[PDB]
Parts: C-alpha cells; structure tokens; sequence
C-alpha cells in the first residue's frame, strides 16, 4: 500500500531519536527508500530489498529464495510487505543498532538539509 | 501580426483527465487540423515569443503517448506557443536512460527550428490546467508540481522529475542533462544539482494550478532501480563537467514523421 507520509509518521514514533535519527529524518528516508510503498520488492546483486524501509534478504529476514542468512531480525521476509509496520520497525532499529543510518543510502545526499518540509502537522 | 499576449485568452482552466475512453490517433488528427507533419504548430493569430521544442524519452510505451497527444495538443495550441513535439525512441535491451534521450531530443530538436526553449516531459503525464503553461520563464521551470501520485502534492522540495522546462541559456549553462544515469531514478535530482550549481532557482506553478494526472502502468523490468544513482548524485558538482551535453554521443537509426510528432529512435549504448 502506499501509504502517506503522515501515516508512516505516525506509525513509527517509536523509532523518534532512537540512535540520533529524527521522525523528520526517516519520513525523508522514507520517502527516498521506497516511496513509503508497503509492498516494494527490489531485487539486484542476488539479494532482495523488501517493504518500507527496504530491509534486505541477505542478513535480515529469511526468504525463500536465499533460505538461510543470519535473519538477524528473526521474521520471514514476506513479513516486510504487510501494512503492519511493528515488526520492520524492529528490525529496522536492529538494523540502526548493528549497521546504522547509513544502511539507507537514500539518507545522507536526500536528507542532509531542508527537513522541515518532513514535518507532519497532523494529530 | 503583433505579438501573443502575456496571458492567453483561450485558457478554460480545470479539465477532466481520464484514461478510460481509447484513443484514435486519426480522430486526434482530425480534432486538430492545424498541427503538421511533424507534430508543429505556429500560432497564426498572434507572434509567440516561446518557440519550444517538447521532448519525450520514450521505449515500449505507445498507448501512453495516445493520451499524451490526446490531450497535450489542444491545450499546447491553445497556450500560443511555437511548438514541436519529438518522441526520442530507445532503441536497444540497455536499461532506460530518461535523461540521456532527453539530450538527444535536445540536439535532434535544434536541427529542425530555431527553439529557444525545451520542455522535457515523461509520456505519462498531463497536466489538468491549462493555465500551467509549458514554456520557459526567468529560472528553470518544475512542472508537474501536483502529480496525483503524491495526492496532488510536490513530494519533495528538491523534486525536478515528470515534466519541466530549461530555456536554452539555461541548458547549456549546466552542460545540459548527465548521460550516465542508466536505470531508474536519481537522474532528475542530478539534474537539479546542476542547476542548484548554476545559481538558478528553480520556479514552478501553485499546487492548484500544476495538477497533474499519471498513467500508472506494471513496473518496467527494463528500468529497475538503478543500484549507483544514490552515489551518483552526490558528485554532481564534479561529474556534471565531464558528463553531459560535451560528452553526448549516439547514432540516429531513424527519424520518422507522424503528422501528430517526430519519432527519433537512437543507439545511446550500453552503461559503460
Ligand atoms: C535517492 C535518490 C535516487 C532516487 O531514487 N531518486 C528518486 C527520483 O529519481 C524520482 O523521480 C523521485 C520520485 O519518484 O523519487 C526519488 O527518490
Ligand atoms: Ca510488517
């Protein structure tokens, strides 16, 4: 689904400040990594990027297609694609917590300035 | 006999964009007896001083530009402008490479008229007010600041794809578009480093008056996302001197004359 970027705002709160990243910061990312599409699905180099924040099969979740890395995130990759977003934002902090930011290459040149239009005003 | 108006005075304002009914090219024709061979039309009433050349980066996509025509000629005519419409056909199983073609159509259109001003749009894209002008202005024109895609909202305030507008000063002060973008994504915001570069401000149309419709379609597996645009658009600033009009190769396979648009398909390469 594609969602809004007040909804994506709204659904990862908790994420807020966790290792230095603002919600301005990620709603930015965000948008950049996968157009806050729910459902993208990238496929390049013989590894698989899934979801919201485009999390990917080779050390992350486990897909079918390349059955066994470390999951590290302990979840199915096929997980990655619903609308709840609980699960990819835990993995995406084990993700911050173990690689960080730059993780998202969308992050440094998209969203080093002008983050204020990230903002989302609505309750 | 006297020059155009600042302000056209055919301009309706809001239209219904829709994608529904099917389109005939010959009906298209018909509806509009005064564009030539080639896709040109030249205001009679009056002397536009924008003499625009519009170009589309195209491959596989024919329905699309039925619309495109469908819609873009009545109201391009009823802008006053000087207008040509080329279609730059990728020939080839290489990714796409949008910003390339659009420096193709760039040289290809020059050698046809005297154009002052080009206008790149994607072939899916029409703009719902006529009053969005598709011409040039003081700084490097966005135009397709409302796209539907993002709720008739611009996504990000860095944004320069879908549809804009560079008078030729401004083209060629940026070494026109980089040529090394092969795949989807990050070639529009290289460009709008450049122009970020330059000096130049980019300018665009209240978010009311730039709505603007797409033609969704099923992912292009001839344009996945390409792997080094994010490390690409960061060095701008270096590449956009060796990488660009100066650098601009091809070969011309065919240039074809619709009576609605000049189709030129081209060998741009492979990513080398
Ligand atoms: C991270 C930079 C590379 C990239 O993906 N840029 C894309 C643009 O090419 C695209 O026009 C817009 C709208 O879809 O979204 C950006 O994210
Ligand atoms: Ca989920």
């Amino acid at each position: 689904t594609e969602l809004t970027k007040c909804k994506v705002s709204h659904a990862i709160k908790d994420i807020d400040g966790y290792q230095g990243i603002s919600l301005l910061e990620w709603a930015c990312v965000l948008f950049h990594t996968s157009g806050y599409d729910t459902q993208a699905v990238v496929n390049d180099n013989g590894s698989t990027e899934y979801g919201l924040f485009q999390i990917s099969d080779r050390f992350w979740c486990k897909s079918s297609e390349f059955p066994e890395s470390e999951n590290i995130c302990g979840i199915s990759c096929d997980k990655l694609l619903d609308d709840e977003l609980d699960d990819d934002i835990a993995c995406a902090k084990k993700i911050l917590a173990i690689k960080g930011i730059d993780y998202w290459k969308a992050y440094k040149p998209m969203c080093s300035e002008k983050l204020e239009q990230w903002r989302c005003e609505k309750p | 006999l006297t020059a155009c108006p600042e302000e056209s005075p055919l301009l309706v304002g809001p239209m219904l964009i829709e994608f529904n009914i099917p389109v005939d090219l010959k009906l298209v024709e018909q509806q509009n007896p005064k564009v030539k061979l080639g896709g040109r039309y030249t205001p009679m009433d009056c002397i536009s001083p924008h003499k625009v050349a519009i170009i589309i980066p195209f491959r596989n996509r024919q329905e699309h530009l039925k619309y495109w025509l469908y819609y873009l000629h009545p109201i391009l005519q009823r802008q006053q402008l000087d207008y040509g419409i080329y279609v730059i056909n990728q020939a080839g199983e290489s990714m796409f490479n949008r910003a390339k073609l659009l420096n193709v159509g760039f040289k290809e259109a020059l050698k046809d008229y005297d154009y002052n001003c080009f206008v790149f749009s994607d072939v899916d894209l029409i703009p719902m007010n006529d009053h969005n002008t598709y011409r040039c202005f003081s700084q490097p024109r966005h135009i397709s600041v409302a796209m539907d895609k993002f709720g008739f909202s611009l996504p990000y305030v860095q944004y320069f794809g879908g549809v804009s507008a560079l008078s030729k000063q401004q083209f060629l002060s940026i070494n026109g578009f980089p040529n090394n973008y092969w795949g989807w994504g990050g070639e529009d915001d290289d460009i709008y480093n450049r122009l970020a570069f330059r000096g130049m401000s980019v300018s665009r149309p209240n978010a009311v008056i730039g709505k603007c419709r797409m033609i969704r379609h099923s992912r292009d597996k001839k344009n996945e996302p390409n792997p080094q645009r994010f490390d690409r658009i960061a060095h701008t600033k270096e590449t956009m001197l060796s990488d660009g009009l100066n650098s601009l190769t091809y070969m011309v396979l065919e240039v074809q004359r619709y009576p609605l648009y000049t189709k030129i398909t081209v060998d741009i390469g492979t990513p080398s």
